[PDB]
RNA sequence: UGUCGGCUCAUCACAUCCUGGGGCUGAAGCCGGUCCCAAGGGUAUGGCUGUUCGCCAUUUAAAGUGGUACGCGAGCUGGGUUUAGAACGUCGUGAGACAGUUCGGUCCCUAUCUGCCGUGGACGUUUGAGAUUUGAGAGGGGCUGCUCCUAGUACGAGAGGACCGGAGUGGACGAACCUCUGGUGUUCCGGUUGUCACGCCAGUGGCAUUGCCGGGUAGCUAUGUUCGGAAAAGAUAACCGCUGAAAGCAUCUAAGCGGGAAACUUGCCUCAAGAUGAGAUCUCACUGGGAACUUGAUUCCCCUGAAGGGCCGUCGAAGACUACGACGUUGAUAGGCUGGGUGUGUAAGCGUUGUGAGGCGUUGAGCUAACCAGUACUAAUUGCCCGUGAGGCUUGACCA
RNA sequence: CUUGUCGGGUAAGUUCCGACCUGCACGAAUGGCGUAACGAUGGCGGCGCUGUCUCCACCCGAGACUCAGUGAAAUUGAAA
RNA sequence: AGGUGGUCGGGUAGAGAAUACCAAGGCGCUUGAGAGAACUCGGGUGAAGGAACUAGGCAAAAUGGCACCGUAACUUCGGG
RNA sequence: AACCCACUCCCGUUGAAAAGGUAGGGGAUGACUUGUGGAUCGGAGUGAAAGGCUAAUCAAGCUCGGAGAUAGCUGGUUCUC
RNA sequence: AGGGGAGUGAAAUAGAACCUGAAACCGUAUGCGUACAAGCAGUGGGAGCCUACUUGUUAGGUGACUGCGUACCUUUUGUAU
């Protein structure tokens, strides 16, 4: 089936209206100051104040 | 439904399931640290672990109920020569598993499983 | 289910001797034909078992008057008096759902001599 | 009616009687329930009690409801439930235990049920699957005709449809008490009680009884 | 269970080695007869000089079933195959011998002949 | 604007087929005939035929009559009709034709709007928040046979045989559940065929539909288990009245007072304050300055952001995504580990016996998913974001 | 006309088989009547077998569903 | 996922160039990751019944090899 | 079996495909299948005959001309008072 | 790749897909309206708010509430159809 009637500029407008994205969750690895994301390996290594990947 | 059932099916079947937790496991017992996706980092668990407690106690029956299951010879030469002695105290819980990001390619969670006590 | 552990296990106070798929046994049934009880007699070989408790059956297998028969028994209701092994038999399945289909010399079950 | 109280299931048994016959029973287990408050028609309009049971941790009982449970010296339980009574006094801190429900005593059972997913019609409805041979084209357990042309020419309101056989609460009522375990807090129930195990169940007086 | 179209034998010597249920009575829409259900049946083989003839429609009374009769314990009874014995206009068995063996729910103010003749009771 | 019949799914009328209440009878009883009130719920399976229909066979309390594009092909079918092939009978010199027969013959569409079934996001409900609620309104449900007692009584020449009122057990339908009886259970345990590999023997693994099979835990499930329809109240339909005149009588009606049905309003179950008419109860939190004015429900700056909510993580008999529910170290939320359970059915190695296949012992052995119980070994951080600073005015009454 | 009438088969048979003859409107090389073997040919009936069905239940793979990347179609006077 | 002439063609089972597992040799088919709803597609197993389904046993289930024994009407003497 | 064919079901129908696929199916030493080269054609060819085939076109191919055929038939026909 | 400066030029919003550079279509910013309201979306009436300035018998934007109101063409005896 296809539309009897093309749909308008505010109808698909408001259909878009729940398509927003949301945010992460990022924190601050305390001991050194990088931002990473909440639960998970910094992008240097560090977990929870420790190496753990040693790049 | 699946009320209170266990497993995860990961689009594969039965045979290649088995079969690719059996790599994963013979992976890991000999770099002590790999990086998979998240899901397939939970299943093995559930893998590598039990092999881990059989390896406690040392003799023929054992090494060939290992044998039958990670079908390596240097896995289970690794086993029962380092793993199962350095573990010998641990009531459980040998392996680590930490979260790490997303792939690049198809955005999918990643994670870092590794033994607990590594050498490093 | 452990508070059902418990209301189960003290109705499980009977002697159910141990017997085995397989077996011979003589079944004494609690019967009814108005105010006077008797015991009638269920003998049998034993093809199937259920080790739950007391949710425990087992059931035994008899040809009556040309014409085979299957009672299932729940080992732990009052109805079931008492139980005998009457010939120890050998099998090495747990099920014996495959003496459906044998008859006569077809289904004979070897003796267990010890 | 109008009183109760407030227990988990804990699964099903069954108890055989002395003449052979074997009972099917759900257990449910009531710790003693908390009055909590008492609701008059001068102060509320209509007339109830309402009721606390079980155990909470500290760190999730919230300030504004910590207050609530202590104005009655109740301390804090898992959920909280109201009993629309007819003609009963309760002061604010009793205890109402399974000692009011006898044998025999054919009480009525409130539970939430398993719930599955979405459903489709045969499932939720009971309707009939059509043919699955005899040149049928994948319109195996589809519904079928939802209408007729165009007199109305729309689809009625309360048409049978698929989705979400329900987690939904029901009763069953008539159900005859076994036996009651005044030191074990258990209430022996014949049939079967909706729910899973583990969930919260309300136990009432035969609404209806009579016979 | 039996339904319409279920071919069962026959315990008497009336006649018959084979019928086939052709109603279940007592119900609108009426599914199934279990033991001591009343059914219509026809006799699809006989033997030469009994009081039954091929074709015949009649009634009967079902006494053996391989679904099985379920007791107050929880216990069920199962038997090999299904069988029936041929009532006249009466509701009383026209054979005069029964064969096999029967059950206990047989014991109503109806059927206590047919219990008296069989070789055996369960 | 796709045309018969079948299938799936329905919805309404009453000119009622059954169940319910009555008047008359050429109504003795058990049965009936006919008319009135009543639409709550029910209201066959098959043989023949493309059939609707019909006729047969066996049931049922009964197998209602109609409207809805003779309801329903962007829901299915394609037997019939109504394209192209071929044949028979008949008609025509012929091409060909026949509400005359016979065999064969492609059924497309990813749902924008209304509608319907589920399920969320935003805002409002006049400070905000955690929890419990009342019920305007709406929906679901409402069927019924047989046997026994009363009682072989009332009725009747006899044969035959009740009303009213009570007990029991079923058929169909619905809901919930998994203790029992079974089904399934490619995640558990065994047997076995062909072939390849692990150096080789033993022992195991891959592939052959899970290679083929025998069993089977949890979960799901019916064919398995339990429960339901009511009683009762109110106002009534037809119908039956009491008292009573207009109209000395009679008369249920004109004034007045009653009985009365599965229909109507409640009683039973569920949803329900977006019921903008946005209800109610308990408890909890917040008690700083300055400036500019277009001078009060005003605007800006600094400080302070609570009660709580969310993101995040471990998950769940909750689930399409959500939502919902439990928990996050002051922790048993998940995995492991330690015991048990359950299923399968006497592992491997070794020792004996035999020439070997095999048997026997160690040995109900070994293994054992989803189950029960315990235990921080592993993963649930050492955070961030929203949400503020006592809640306008007018009037009345009690305080001050 | 017509589901002609009689018989067989089935609990029940507008189809089938055997007959009768009233052949609307058979008929002898547009051949008549038979016929073993043959047929992805039409009609009817039995045995075995079964999820075709009563009446569906569970399980396994590929979609559908969510996320990251690429990215159509028929249709459309305008739409509160 | 179509069509395209000829040649070579190993081992173990096997009558075989069928079929199963492999060799020499070649490849994993140019979107992936999850979750485990209705419904659709391709399959496995089903209690009691066994064509009651339907225009019609459509589809499915079943039979299936080698040696030996045994085999009807009818017949164009071959057969069946 | 290879090879040639196309009887049935389902899928697909905006297809992987302007006629396929998976399961079953028929012939398979012959009136067989097939490669290469050659011959016959538009009122003409070829046809174990279906009005079938003659370059996805057939009760008379395609292409360019007569040609802007003819259309008592549909549609459309543009600024102001 | 593309840009921010700096240079050339009278002019780079003449920068090589380079004169002018419209409309459909797609955006960012500001003002007002919009979450109890039913329909060819306009018009008659009309409050409030915002801006400008000649400070309200003015100009521009918005339009709460309300009366009336079923597009255009063609073909027709007749079309919201
Ligand atoms: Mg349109
Ligand atoms: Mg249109
Ligand atoms: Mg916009
Ligand atoms: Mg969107
Ligand atoms: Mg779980
Ligand atoms: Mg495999
Ligand atoms: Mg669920
Ligand atoms: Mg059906
Ligand atoms: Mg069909
Ligand atoms: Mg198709
Ligand atoms: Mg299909
Ligand atoms: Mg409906
Ligand atoms: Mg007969
Ligand atoms: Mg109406
Ligand atoms: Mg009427
Ligand atoms: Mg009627
Ligand atoms: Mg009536
Ligand atoms: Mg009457
Ligand atoms: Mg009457
Ligand atoms: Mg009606
Ligand atoms: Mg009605
Ligand atoms: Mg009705
Ligand atoms: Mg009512
Ligand atoms: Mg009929
Ligand atoms: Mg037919
Ligand atoms: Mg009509
Ligand atoms: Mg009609
Ligand atoms: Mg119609
Ligand atoms: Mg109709
Ligand atoms: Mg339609
Ligand atoms: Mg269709
Ligand atoms: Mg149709
Ligand atoms: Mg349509
Ligand atoms: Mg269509
Ligand atoms: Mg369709
Ligand atoms: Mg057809
Ligand atoms: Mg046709
Ligand atoms: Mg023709
Ligand atoms: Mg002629
Ligand atoms: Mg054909
Ligand atoms: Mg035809
Ligand atoms: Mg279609
Ligand atoms: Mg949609
Ligand atoms: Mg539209
Ligand atoms: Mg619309
Ligand atoms: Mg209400
Ligand atoms: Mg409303
Ligand atoms: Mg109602
Ligand atoms: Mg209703
Ligand atoms: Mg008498
Ligand atoms: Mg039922
Ligand atoms: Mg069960
Ligand atoms: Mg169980
Ligand atoms: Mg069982
Ligand atoms: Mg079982
Ligand atoms: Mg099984
Ligand atoms: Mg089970
Ligand atoms: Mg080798
Ligand atoms: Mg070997
Ligand atoms: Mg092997
Ligand atoms: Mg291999
Ligand atoms: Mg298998
Ligand atoms: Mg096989
Ligand atoms: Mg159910
Ligand atoms: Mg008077
Ligand atoms: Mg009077
Ligand atoms: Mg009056
Ligand atoms: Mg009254
Ligand atoms: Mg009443
Ligand atoms: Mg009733
Ligand atoms: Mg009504
Ligand atoms: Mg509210
Ligand atoms: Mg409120
Ligand atoms: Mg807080
Ligand atoms: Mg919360
Ligand atoms: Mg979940
Ligand atoms: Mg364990
Ligand atoms: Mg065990
Ligand atoms: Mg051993
Ligand atoms: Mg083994
Ligand atoms: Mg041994
Ligand atoms: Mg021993
Ligand atoms: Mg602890
Ligand atoms: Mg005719
Ligand atoms: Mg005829
Ligand atoms: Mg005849
Ligand atoms: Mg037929
Ligand atoms: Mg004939
Ligand atoms: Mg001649
Ligand atoms: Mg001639
Ligand atoms: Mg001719
Ligand atoms: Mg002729
Ligand atoms: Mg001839
Ligand atoms: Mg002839
Ligand atoms: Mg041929
Ligand atoms: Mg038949
Ligand atoms: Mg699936
Ligand atoms: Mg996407
Ligand atoms: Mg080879
Ligand atoms: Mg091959
Ligand atoms: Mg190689
Ligand atoms: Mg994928
Ligand atoms: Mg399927
Ligand atoms: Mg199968
Ligand atoms: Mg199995
Ligand atoms: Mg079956
Ligand atoms: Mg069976
Ligand atoms: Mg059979
Ligand atoms: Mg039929
Ligand atoms: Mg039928
Ligand atoms: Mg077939
Ligand atoms: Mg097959
Ligand atoms: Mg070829
Ligand atoms: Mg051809
Ligand atoms: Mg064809
Ligand atoms: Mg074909
Ligand atoms: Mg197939
Ligand atoms: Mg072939
Ligand atoms: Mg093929
Ligand atoms: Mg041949
Ligand atoms: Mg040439
Ligand atoms: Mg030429
Ligand atoms: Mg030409
Ligand atoms: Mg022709
Ligand atoms: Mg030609
Ligand atoms: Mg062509
Ligand atoms: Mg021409
Ligand atoms: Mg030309
Ligand atoms: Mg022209
Ligand atoms: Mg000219
Ligand atoms: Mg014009
Ligand atoms: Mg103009
Ligand atoms: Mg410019
Ligand atoms: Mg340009
Ligand atoms: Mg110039
Ligand atoms: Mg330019
Ligand atoms: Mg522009
Ligand atoms: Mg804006
Ligand atoms: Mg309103
Ligand atoms: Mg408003
Ligand atoms: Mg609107
Ligand atoms: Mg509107
Ligand atoms: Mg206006
Ligand atoms: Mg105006
Ligand atoms: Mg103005
Ligand atoms: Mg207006
Ligand atoms: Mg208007
Ligand atoms: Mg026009
Ligand atoms: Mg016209
Ligand atoms: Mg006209
Ligand atoms: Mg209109
Ligand atoms: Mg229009
Ligand atoms: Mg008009």
């Amino acid at each position: 089936a296809v539309q009897q009637n093309k749909k308008s500029r505010s109808a698909r407008d408001m259909r878009r209206s729940h398509d927003a994205l949301e945010s992460n969750a990022l924190s601050v690895e305390k001991s050194t100051g990088e931002v990473h994301l909440r639960h998970h390996v910094s992008p240097d290594g560090f977990y929870r104040g420790r190496k753990v990947v040693d790049k | 439904m699946r009320h209170r059932k266990s497993g995860r099916h990961l689009s594969r079947t039965s045979a290649h399931r088995k079969a690719m937790f059996q790599n994963m496991a013979v992976s890991l017992f000999e770099h002590e640290l790999i990086k998979t996706t998240l899901p397939k980092a939970k299943e093995l668990r559930r893998v590598a672990e039990p092999l881990i407690t059989l390896a406690k106690e040392d003799s023929v029956a054992n090494r060939r109920l290992a044998f039958d299951r990670t079908r390596s010879k240097a896995a289970v030469g690794k086993l029962f020569n380092d793993l199962g002695k350095r573990y010998a105290n641990r009531p459980g819980g040998y392996l680590r598993i930490l979260k790490c990001g997303f792939r690049a390619g198809d955005n999918a969670p990643m994670a870092y499983v590794e033994l607990v006590d590594r050498p490093v | 289910n452990k508070i059902i552990q418990q209301i189960e296990a003290e109705q499980m106070n009977k002697e159910i001797p141990a017997f085995a798929p397989g077996d011979t046994v003589i079944v004494q049934v609690k019967v009814k034909e108005g105010d006077r009880q008797r015991l009638q007699a269920f003998e049998g070989v034993v093809i199937a078992k259920r080790n739950r408790g007391l949710n425990s059956a087992f059931t035994v297998r008899k040809i009556s008057n040309g014409v085979g028969v299957e009672r299932t028994f729940q080992t732990y209701s009052p109805i079931v008096d008492s139980l005998s092994v009457k010939r120890r038999g050998d099998v090495r399945k747990a099920k014996l759902y495959y003496l459906r289909a044998l008859s006569g010399k077809a289904a004979r079950i070897k003796e267990k001599l010890v | 009616m109008t009183i109760g109280v407030v227990g988990r299931k804990c699964g099903m048994t069954r108890i055989f009687t002395e003449e052979g016959v074997s009972i099917p029973v759900t257990v449910i287990e009531v710790e003693p329930n908390r009055v909590t408050q008492f609701k008059t028609e001068e102060t509320d309009g209509y007339r109830a009690v309402q009721v606390t049971a079980g155990e909470r941790r500290a760190s999730r009982v919230t300030k504004a409801q910590a207050g609530h449970f202590a104005k009655a010296n109740v301390a804090a339980g898992r959920g909280v439930w109201e009993f629309r009574l007819g003609e009963e006094q309760y002061a604010a801190g009793d205890q109402i235990t399974v000692d009011l429900f006898q044998a025999g005593q054919m009480v009525d059972v409130t539970g939430e049920s398993k719930g599955k997913g979405f459903a489709g019609t045969i499932k939720r409805w009971n309707f009939r699957g059509q043919d699955n041979t005899h040149g049928n084209s994948v319109s195996h357990r589809v519904p079928g005709s939802i209408g007729q042309c165009q007199t109305p020419g729309r689809v009625f309101k309360g048409k049978k449809m698929s989705g979400h056989l329900g987690a939904e609460r029901v009763t069953v009522q008539s159900l005859e008490i076994v036996r009651v375990d005044a030191e074990r807090n258990l209430l022996l129930v014949k049939g079967a009680v909706p729910g899973a195990t583990g969930g919260d169940v309300i136990v009432r007086p035969a609404a209806k009884a009579r016979g | 269970m039996i339904q319409t179209q279920s071919m069962l034998d026959v315990a008497d010597n009336s006649g018959a080695r084979r019928v086939m249920c052709i109603k279940v009575l007592g119900g609108s829409h009426r599914r199934y007869a279990g033991i001591g259900d009343i059914i219509k049946v026809t006799v699809k083989e006989a033997i030469p000089r009994g009081k039954v003839k091929k074709g015949q429609v009649m009634t009967a009374v079902v006494v053996r079933t391989k679904h099985g009769v379920r007791r107050t314990d929880g216990s069920i009874i199962r038997f090999d195959g299904n069988a029936a014995v041929l009532l006249n206009n009466k509701q009383e068995p026209i054979g005069t011998r029964i064969f096999g063996p029967v059950t206990r729910e047989l014991r109503t103010e109806k059927f206590m002949k047919i219990v008296s003749l069989a070789p055996e009771v369960l």
